[PDB]
């Protein structure tokens, strides 16, 4: 009259399925502990009918599924998957409409600040080594972005609903991007200490803290010097598809040609909101769902993105 | 050695550290000194991220470097 079978895969990372049957009446976890069906913790609950033909996701067991997840994610945590699953619950929920010829997501548990990494990713040539999102990440670009988001808060340990800050969060991205070809060259020009030259490279070679001006780290910037006088530093050398200006959020004049995209942050020492600016024709706003376009702008921006290629200096 | 920390409205500190001294333990002498939760703070180096589960060594921090203090944005 009927079987105790209803066939369902069990995996670690989307690609490869392996295959366990168990009884129409067993529950999941009772045997094989931490479960999940696209984020729903199935560990307690008894087996259905529209289960078949589908996958599942679980910890991994031999030392041997751990390789598997690992060469997928990039990652020994094993409380990824866990957080990545109670995150994309949420994500899943999500609506991610297309603004401006652009990805975005629509206001909801905080997310304004993955609306700008988002955003902001959409328009700087670079790819990510962990296939997991660089999967997520190509159908993000066709709307499907709530495996992106979820990854994002995984990779970052930030749950659904938390305030975020967008520098740090696109750092941990980086961390998983293709950047090893990356190549900052820096000066530093004491009066009396002499001059230093530092390279960097990685995700370093994108990112800076201080001004928002890429003009300004390329004419000079002010820093202590060790001795207790003041020191100039300028770029001499930037090889990267971008660089990331960023400073603590403050009035700064935004007008096209200039900047590539950028994101403002409009709030105090506390609480705020993201809207992020990109440069087309004119200048589109994109708050979440909302656009507005404008000749010019002027507000609390935090950062600002810049188009690379290969850059070498006019000083010493 | 001792370093300092300036601060966002320019307000310079001394600190009292070993380059032995881990980011998270530099951002406890920081709250001691100023009350500042350490999760609010980020620790810059003349625009270079200090990441926080590192050491002053790893960034090659010397005797008497400035360090800058800014805080971690909180956007909804
Ligand atoms: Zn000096």
């Amino acid at each position: 009259m009927e079987v105790k079978t209803i066939k369902v895969f069990t995996t670690v990372d989307n690609t490869n399925l392996h295959t366990q049957l168990v009884d129409m009446s067993m529950t999941y976890g009772q045997q094989f502990g931490p479960t999940y069906l696209d984020g729903a913790d199935v560990t307690k609950i008894k087996p259905h009918v529209n289960h078949e033909g589908k996958t599942f996701f679980v910890l991994p067991s031999d030392d041997t599924l751990r390789s598997e997840a690992f060469e997928y994610y990039h990652t020994l945590d094993e409380s990824f998957l866990g957080r990545y699953m109670s995150a994309l619950n949420h994500t899943k929920k999500w609506k991610f409409p297309q603004v401006g010829g652009l990805t975005s997501i629509k206001w909801a548990d905080n997310n304004c600040y993955l609306s700008s990494v988002l955003l902001a990713l959409q328009q700087l040539e670079v790819k990510f080594n962990a296939p997991a999102l660089q999967e997520a990440y190509y159908r993000a670009r066709a709307g499907d972005a709530a495996n992106f988001c979820a990854l994002i808060l995984a990779y970052s340990n930030k749950t659904v609903g938390e305030l975020g800050d967008v520098r740090e969060t696109m750092t941990h991205l980086l961390q998983h991007a293709n950047l090893e070809s990356a190549k900052r060259v820096l000066n530093v020009v004491c009066k009396h200490c002499g001059q230093k030259t530092t390279t960097l490279t990685g995700v370093e070679a994108v990112m800076y803290m201080g001004t928002l001006s890429y003009d300004n780290l390329k004419t000079g910037v002010s820093i202590p010097c060790v001795c207790g006088r003041d020191a100039t530093q300028y770029l001499v050398q930037q090889e990267s598809s971008f660089v990331m200006m960023s400073a603590p959020p403050a009035e700064y004049k935004l007008q096209q040609g200039t900047f590539l995209c950028a994101n403002e942050y409009t709030g105090n020492y506390q609480c705020g909101h993201y809207t992020h600016i990109t440069a087309k024709e004119t200048l589109y706003r994109i708050d979440g769902a909302h656009l507005t376009k404008m000749s010019e702008y002027k507000g609390p921006v935090t950062d600002v993105f810049y188009k690379e290629t290969s850059y070498t200096t006019t000083i010493k | 050695m001792q370093i300092f920390v300036k601060t966002l409205t320019g307000k310079t500190i001394t600190l009292e550290v070993e380059p032995s001294d881990t980011i998270e333990n530099v951002k406890a002498k920081i709250q001691d000194k100023e009350g500042i939760p350490p999760d609010q703070q980020r620790l810059i180096f003349a625009g270079k991220q200090l990441e926080d589960g590192r050491t002053l060594s790893d960034y090659n921090i010397q005797k008497e470097s400035t360090l800058h203090l800014v805080l971690r944005l909180r956007g909804g």
